[PDB]
């Protein structure tokens, strides 16, 4: 787990320097964006069922996987995969608000690959997925919002 | 099952070593009575004192209907 | 002596705290989303966030002057801003431009303390003046670290146990220096009254955690015989991450009650299952729970009895890696030795599941970190000091995708441990083909993992069992193996050919069809399809005139696109490389001499120089010549044993009595 | 883990030679020197921060470059950690060197080290480097005890080197 | 509240508050003020509230156990509204929906059931009563208000 | 391997369908980038030794790596570091050009985590040193194809953990 | 595709794409939009080139196993018309003809002899095929389309 | 490779002795029946492919296995599924011919369990495609020959479970 300050400050403390005014106006617009960062978070907070159950029906309802044989059937597996939607959208949250993405590389993607790849949990209908959460994300939080939210949607998607 | 109505006290012989939090250590539960013997031998070993033992659950000298 | 090697994961530990990374980590643990107080803590934070900077700049702006002020009181007899080494820019580092071509010469043209003795600068010398400095500059930055950051967490876990390690001589004088910088920094708002607060406040926070004497490591006893142990220093566990720990308290509200049994569950199942799965019998647990009849740990021992815990982690795992994963759930911590392990299997075997169950609960190491009232957390890196010897096991049974790994992970690391290298390819089991007649099967690193990493040096030599295999005169010097499956003397063997036409009926040991279909059974391990043989129609040809020998249709075989798509447009390279020398070359690499050789020359210049290699090695002249198709020589231990799978020739099992009268007695009335 | 006496017994009836000559003459060597193992041992005990510190001393002169900014030795957490290391170091070779026999080295110092060190980015030549120079002060400590034959005390720590560092030819 | 949500927070770390809790903490005591004056204007127009909401509710949703001809339905259901506007008044007070969920949202599904009270039935009177009390006050007061509405519906689906 | 257009193609063909109108939008979208990507594999190929010696200097140079005793160390490790680094550009250059991060998966990734543990190479120095390697792609070409590039190493960066 | 052809040619010789490989990638990526009208116009009268194709290949062909009275077989025949005037789309989309002979053609004696279907009657079906899809398409479009049923019917034969 | 002569050969080796009367009696055994074997090998070798086409037909065709998305779908993988047929089909009657199971343990069955698992071949159809193999062979060579071929049948498809 790291935030953007502390990429900042071990950036300057690796050669020993105080923050250099370029660390200093990442640092400033950091600290000027989290207010509509934690708007945001509110926001995704108060309607994360709404953004997943908008998310599946537009991109994994009435498909294949949903039939008997496919990956989303029984409801169990459902309810792992509308879980999985879940998990993706509060660590996107969580990265949002940190500024930076360590912890997604540190509690999602390590061992995402090898979950997925040994459950055969097909990669390309969960690429799909959160590119719809991400859709509908930035269609509820804003323009501004949901582009800095879709940041950490496409970095859990391009390590799937 | 049987059940024991187990009251001890069972302080921490090593925290200050190990500098763990401070934790109650005055309790009182119910202990199966198949781990009744373990949890009575560990208290033992802890330096901990057994204060108070009732057979909640379950009548002396019974033969059958113990499950 | 140890060769074994459980992996490396790679792991980035907390070095100190900040507010958002606080905030976060707290609700991470906990696996929820950010509290209405947590985001607000959050907004405050960065609301606040300029006024920080701007402090952070006015103190460095004038760094020079506070340490000045900070060395000007303690040193006497020269001067100590001499002795401050600045940071020094790495210019002209290679591929920055610096230097155009290969022409380097044009890139150029407060009281002091009763009884206080201040320090000779002449007399400290030069090195302890440096060092002096150097301090003094990096206390003032870490503070302006600590103000950006939100949290004085740098600065305490950097100088809590400094006092000596910083020459218990001085810290008085060290003391005196941060005051009088202290002095100085307040000195530069006089106007705020809360900027002034928190430089205040962070300079007596590094003044009073600098003054702790020698704060004692956190030892981790052993919990028996087989396990060591060990100390962790208070600033490693400072720096790292917080556990939240719940506390089951029978006054408390209903709230926090269902509150600490949600990280109960959230621990003995690694997620709240329990709504999910129907585990309607919960509400009388919780009932006994919360009514103070049962403890945390009856609690969790019912839990671990129960049959959704059966049903999690018991069925669809083998005994060992059950046992491994009942570890963590009712230990946080994965198991330490082979003999650990082995008194937990002995424990299952005797009783079952709910033995197992209560020999981890019942166990005094779990009274000792839970008791009976704190729910079981998981413990590790940060929080207690870790053993070498389960480094790589236990942090991958802390992921999410422990349950998910079927094949034991502690006790083959811990029975390897005691063995040397492994049969397997230096570069792991995953580069072991299976070894049938055609098809690249390799055990993928992320379907079913089970990699078992050796630490193989360069000059390691595989053992491999010889087949047996090849023509009488090319014999007796490897006569001695013998594998199931191997076609001894049947080798495919061409005679070169030397104005008339040949008669209708000339008969070699194989008809041309039947010799050319053998080459291709053997270098693609079967028979193409129809259509797939026409590229290679013209070198077929050039084979029945003379023109070439086998040697080279064999080349020209494997330099195809039909090869190269089968065998190394969808392969891992050194992979392709290990199966196509098993092909080409009829057995399996030694070891990483040939295995660099060849990857090396995939790496420079391509599949095309590795079929080249591969064919104009000395030892395929050895073998095969010029005028025979390679065959399978070697195989590994593996591969023998898969092909020998009956043994009941050897279970023949192991007269007259040697003793008259047996079983009696002397002397008997 | 096991002591050399232990393994030798063991050995006995695993070989099939039993107590033979070449077995007792090996004991025999051995317990000539189990006291001065025992003197050894008392000896790394009770200077052993001393030596870690002396040690450490020497290889942050030897790597200035581990105490400055972007080393591993960089700030007092990492200082601490590293003084640590060095004293479960001298810890276990004083165990060795009391069992005459390597198999606690193997079992609960070197089994997952390397692992460990990848992980953490801990760096193996500065590690090999301290390791001797603890050895080093440890001799020099025991010259000065008055100790005459004591080649053995080399033999931990060099094989400790000889296992975690990296295989260069 | 938030005061105790704040101290649990330090207390599950075994650490003194930190400095933003405190000032988290400050922030909230300053609202004392606003909280109370809005709970009061909740207490003081709960019978019309509760009117309002329960004729809207039985305009929308008419086959409801109170809309069935018993007198002693009709007064029960109108009791627990208002006792439901007291606790998101207690809520109000506290800054978190801690009262709410501890009086009369644990087991509010069991209880209802118990009653054979449709569950749906009850959302859309909250929902009613939820757009009845947000029209007798200020937009900025209605924040915290709203909330603790929504978190009655949440917890009753 | 497989690019962009075999993969919605296989998408389709699992089904047995013909490509539906998303897919065909999709395919448009990559036959539009066409020429973002040429442009891109084009500036890595002229600056492929530069990009990787800036890589090492960034991420590697006088770091306990390449002191003695460390996996750089000597000249043959450390020029083995530099032919890795040289896979993990080409690589990521094909599989830019591919808009698939499949030749990735297939190629580069399958068992590399395993030859590192066997061999001690450090993991999270070379994943350090793959974004390093991102870091001076996306300043040699710019914002927008570097981000692109940047999936792909990102791509390599989580298969190496 | 031709992108995984250039790719993996510029890879079996450890090399980054070449110029002349590059001019390819821009020429084909440039004429994206004609194959994608392509494939549309394929889908689109996919079943009517089925129809007509069936008609004619079952007047010039009566002795083949489609009209020999079996309703699946028919039905099967048609089946096969319509995934290979798939296949044939996806490699107009794709610009080679990897996609048809990875799906299609590598092993397709294998499977119509284990099917015991005549491969000349399915050669002369194809051809069929072709001239009705060559009627509904201007020649510049159907160059490739030939091409290709081209390339099923050597296969075939 | 064992035949039935070579399997009492090695058998009476390992004790040292030579045959005994039963093991005598077991060789006139094979012996008697090798004009059957022969009969059997000449007829399957004589019907082999329209054996693998009724056993395609009657066990894997129109259902899920050659639809789209089915393991038998694309000319490739049916190609593919024939020729394992094919191969089952070959090493049967090897085996009936030897009189022994020892060529499909060491030719065939070795890792093929192992190696249809990881390429996601399903085991079940396999098995019964095996199976219906076995009634069409009995079909073709009659009651005592099928049984005959059915053993070496019977034990690829427990090899394969
Ligand atoms: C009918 C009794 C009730 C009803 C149902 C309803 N269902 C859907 C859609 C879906 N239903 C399912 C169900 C299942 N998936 C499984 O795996 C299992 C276990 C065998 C079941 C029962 C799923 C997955 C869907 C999603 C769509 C899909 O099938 O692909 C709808 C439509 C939902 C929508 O918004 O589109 C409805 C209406 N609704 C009622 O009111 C009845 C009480
Ligand atoms: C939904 C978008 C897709 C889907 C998902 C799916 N996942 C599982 C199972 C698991 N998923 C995870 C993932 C995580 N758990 C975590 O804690 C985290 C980090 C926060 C992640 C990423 C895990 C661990 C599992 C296994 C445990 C479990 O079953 O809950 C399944 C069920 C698989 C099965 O057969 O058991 C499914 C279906 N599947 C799809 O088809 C969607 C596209
Ligand atoms: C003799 C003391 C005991 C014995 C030995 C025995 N060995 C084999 C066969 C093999 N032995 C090896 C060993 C090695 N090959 C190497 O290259 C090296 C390193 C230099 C070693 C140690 C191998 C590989 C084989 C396999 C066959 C081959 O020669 O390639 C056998 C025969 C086994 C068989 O039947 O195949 C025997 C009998 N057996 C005893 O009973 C003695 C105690
Ligand atoms: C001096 C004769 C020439 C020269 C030297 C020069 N060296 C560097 C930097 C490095 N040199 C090495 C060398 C080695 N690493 C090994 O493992 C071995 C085998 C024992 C050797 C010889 C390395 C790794 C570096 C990189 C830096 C580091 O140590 O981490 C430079 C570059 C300095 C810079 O940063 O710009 C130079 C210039 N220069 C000359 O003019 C001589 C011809
Ligand atoms: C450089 C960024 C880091 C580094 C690398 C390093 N690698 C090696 C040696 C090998 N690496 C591989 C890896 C691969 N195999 C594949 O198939 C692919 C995909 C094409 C890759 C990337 C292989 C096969 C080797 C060969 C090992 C051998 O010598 O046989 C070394 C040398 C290790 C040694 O012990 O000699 C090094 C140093 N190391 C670092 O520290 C960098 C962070
Ligand atoms: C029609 C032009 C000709 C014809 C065809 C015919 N086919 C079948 C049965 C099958 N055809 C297929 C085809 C394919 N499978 C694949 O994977 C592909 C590649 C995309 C193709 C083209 C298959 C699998 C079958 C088996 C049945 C099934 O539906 O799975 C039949 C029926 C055969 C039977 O024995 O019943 C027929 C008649 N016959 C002609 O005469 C035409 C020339
Ligand atoms: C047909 C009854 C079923 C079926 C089969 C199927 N197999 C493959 C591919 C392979 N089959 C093998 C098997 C063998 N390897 C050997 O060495 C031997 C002994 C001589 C055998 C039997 C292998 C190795 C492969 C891999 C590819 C290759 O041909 O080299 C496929 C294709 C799968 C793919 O994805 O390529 C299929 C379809 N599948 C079914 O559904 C039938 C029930
Ligand atoms: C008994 C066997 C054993 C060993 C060796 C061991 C080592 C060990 N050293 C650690 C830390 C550390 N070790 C070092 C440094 C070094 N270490 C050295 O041996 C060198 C002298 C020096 C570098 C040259 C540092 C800097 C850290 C902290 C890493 C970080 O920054 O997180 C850690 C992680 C923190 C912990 O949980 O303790 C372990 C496990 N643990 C064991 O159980």
């Amino acid at each position: 787990m790291q935030d953007a300050i502390t990429a900042l400050i071990n950036s300057s403390d690796v050669q020993g320097r105080y923050l250099d005014p370029s660390s200093l106006d990442k640092l400033q617009n950091y600290f000027q964006s989290g207010d509509m960062r934690a708007k945001t978070a509110i926001a995704v907070s108060a309607n994360a069922k709404n953004i997943v159950t908008k998310t599946v029906a537009k991109s994994l309802l009435y498909t294949d996987i949903t039939a008997p044989g496919g990956n989303m059937y029984t409801c169990r597996r459902y309810a792992a995969c509308v879980r999985d939607l879940d998990y993706f959208l509060r660590y996107a949250t969580y990265a949002m608000l940190a500024g930076d993405t360590s912890i997604l590389d540190e509690r999602i993607l390590n061992g995402l690959r090898e979950t997925y790849n040994s459950l055969g949990v097909p990669i390309g209908a969960t690429i799909r997925s959160v590119q719809a959460m991400k859709e509908v994300v930035t269609s509820l939080v804003g323009a501004d919002a949901g582009r800095e939210m879709g940041v950490y949607f496409d970095h859990i998607a391009a390590g799937l | 099952m049987r059940m024991f109505k187990v009251t001890a006290c069972v302080p921490s012989q090593t925290r200050i070593r190990t500098q763990r939090e401070l934790q109650n250590t005055y309790f009182t539960k119910l202990v199966p009575y198949d781990n009744w013997f373990r949890e009575q031998q560990r208290i033992m070993k802890m330096g901990g004192k057994i204060v108070k033992v009732q057979l909640a659950t379950g009548k002396p000298g019974m033969n059958t209907g113990l499950l | 002596s140890v060769k074994a090697s459980g992996g490396s994961p790679v792991t980035q530990p907390q070095r100190y705290h900040t507010v958002p990374v606080a905030v976060i980590s707290h609700a991470v643990q906990q696996d929820r989303c950010l509290k209405n107080t947590e985001l607000q803590e959050l907004a405050d934070f960065f609301s606040s966030g300029v006024k920080l900077l701007e402090i952070a700049n006015t103190l460095t702006q004038h760094a020079d002057e506070i340490v000045l002020a900070g060395a000007n009181r303690i040193f006497v007899g020269g001067s100590p801003m001499a002795y401050l080494e600045k940071p020094k820019e790495k210019i002209g580092l290679p591929g920055s431009g610096y230097y155009v071509g290969e022409d380097f010469l044009t890139a150029a043209r407060d009281p002091l303390p009763g009884g206080f003795r201040f320090i000779n600068v002449s007399r400290y010398g030069a090195v302890r003046m440096k060092r002096s400095m150097r301090d003094l500059a990096w206390f003032l930055r870490y503070i302006t670290y600590a103000i950006v950051a939100g949290d004085g967490s740098i600065l305490s876990a950097n100088v809590r146990g400094l006092r000596g390690v910083i020459p218990e001589d001085v810290t008085e004088a060290t003391i005196v220096a941060l005051r009088a910088m202290r002095r100085q920094s307040l000195d530069y708002f006089l106007e705020d009254a809360e900027a002034t607060q928190l430089v205040k406040g962070y300079f007596d926070l590094l003044i009073a955690e600098y003054l702790t004497d020698k704060p004692s490591n956190q030892v981790r006893i052993g919990v028996s015989n087989d396990q060591q142990g060990l100390q962790l220093p208070q600033s490693y566990s400072m720096s790292a991450e917080v556990r939240p720990k719940f506390v089951f308290k029978q006054a408390a509200t209903l709230t926090q009650k269902q509150e600490a049994i949600a990280a109960i569950y959230r621990h003995v199942f690694e997620r709240d299952v329990t709504d999910t799965y129907g585990f309607t019998q919960k509400a009388e647990l919780e009932s006994q729970l919360i009514g103070g009849n049962i403890s945390v740990k009856e609690f969790v021992r019912r839990l671990g009895k129960s049959r959704l815990y059966r049903r999690l982690f018991y069925e669809p795992f083998t005994i060992s890696r059950a046992i491994e994963l009942a570890a963590r759930h009712f230990l946080g911590r994965g198991l330490s030795s082979r003999e650990e392990f082995q008194t937990y299997f002995d424990v299952m075997t005797k009783g079952g599941l709910p033995a197992l169950v209560d020999a981890f609960v019942d166990s005094a190491e779990y009274s000792d970190y839970f008791g009976e009232e704190t729910v079981p957390y998981l413990r590790g890196l940060g929080q207690e000091a870790q053993e070498c010897r389960n480094w790589g096991p236990q942090l991958d049974l802390f992921k999410y995708s422990a349950p998910v790994r079927k094949v034991p992970q502690f006790i083959t690391l811990f029975g390897s441990y005691q063995k040397p290298l492994p049969e397997q390819h230096p570069y792991g089991c995953g580069n072991d083909p299976l070894e049938i007649q055609f098809g690249a099967i390799f055990p993928q690193e992320t379907r079913n993992p089970h990699p078992q990493p050796a630490f193989f040096n360069k000059d390691t030599r595989r053992i491999l069992i010889g087949s047996g295999a090849g023509s009488p005169d090319k014999l007796n010097g490897n006569a001695l193996g013998k594998v199931p499956g191997s076609l001894g003397t049947r080798v495919l063997k061409l005679e070169p050919l030397h104005g008339h036409q040949s008669p209708s009926v000339n008969l070699l040991h194989h008809s041309s069809p039947a010799f050319i279909e053998g080459a291709y059974r053997q270098v693609f391990g079967r028979s193409l399809y129809e259509g797939q043989r026409q590229p290679l129609s013209s070198t077929e040809s050039k084979l029945l005139g003379g023109e070439i020998s086998v040697r080279e249709f064999v080349r020209q075989l494997a330099k195809s696109k039909v090869f190269r798509s089968l065998y190394w447009d969808s392969l891992y390279v050194t992979k392709a490389i290990e199966y196509i020398h098993r092909r080409l070359m009829g057995r399996p690499t030694y070891g990483r001499q040939e295995m660099n050789r060849y990857y090396d020359i995939c790496a420079t210049r391509g599949f095309y120089a590795l079929i080249d290699a591969i064919i104009d090695s000395p030892e395929y002249l050895e073998c095969f010549g010029e005028n025979t198709v390679p065959y399978e020589r070697y195989v590994t231990a593996r591969g023998y044993l898969m092909r020998s799978p009956r043994h009941e020739n050897q279970l023949r099992r192991e007269t007259v009595p040697d003793k008259y009268n047996p079983r009696k007695a002397n002397w008997a009335a | 883990m096991q002591d050399k006496l232990t393994s030798v017994a063991k050995n006995c009836d695993l070989t099939g030679s039993s107590l033979n000559r070449e077995v007792v003459e090996t004991l025999k060597e051995f317990l000539a020197d189990g006291e001065k193992r025992v003197q050894v041992a008392g000896v790394i005990g009770s200077n052993a921060a001393e030596i870690v510190k002396t040690a450490v001393s020497l290889l942050f002169q030897e790597y200035p470059e581990l105490v400055s900014p972007g080393g591993n030795a960089y700030t007092t957490r990492r200082y601490n950690m590293y003084v640590r290391d060095m004293n479960y170091f001298l810890r276990y070779c004083s165990y060795a060197i009391v069992a005459g026999d390597a198999s606690v080295l193997d079992e609960r110092l070197l089994a997952g080290l390397r692992d460990t060190f990848n992980s953490l980015g801990i760096p193996l030549g500065p590690t090999a480097r301290s390791i001797q120079l603890m050895k080093n002060i440890v001799k020099e400590k025991l010259v000065t005890a008055g100790m005459t034959n004591i080649t053995f005390v080399d033999e931990p720590f060099d094989y400790v080197v000889r296992e975690i560092s990296e295989t260069e030819i | 509240s938030i005061v105790t949500e704040l101290i649990l927070n330090a207390d599950s770390e075994s650490r003194y508050p930190a400095p933003k809790e405190i000032q988290v903490y400050q922030n909230f005591v300053k609202t004392g003020e606003q909280r109370i004056r809005i709970a009061k204007i909740l207490a003081e127009n709960e019978q019309r509230i509760v009117q309002n909401g329960s004729a809207r509710f039985w305009e929308r949703v008419p086959n409801t156990p109170s809309n069935s001809g018993n007198e002693r339905k009709t007064a029960s259901c109108q009791r627990d509204q208002g006792w439901y506007i007291r606790l998101i008044a207690y809520s109000v007070l506290a800054g978190s929906e801690k009262p709410l969920e501890e009086i009369g949202t644990i087991g509010i599904k069991e209880m209802y059931n118990n009653l054979e009270i449709p569950l749906r039935n009850i959302v859309e009177c909250m929902r009613c009563l939820k757009e009845e009390a947000l029209s007798l006050m200020s937009e900025e007061d209605a924040l915290e208000v709203s909330a603790y509405f929504d978190y009655v519906m949440r917890s009753l689906s």
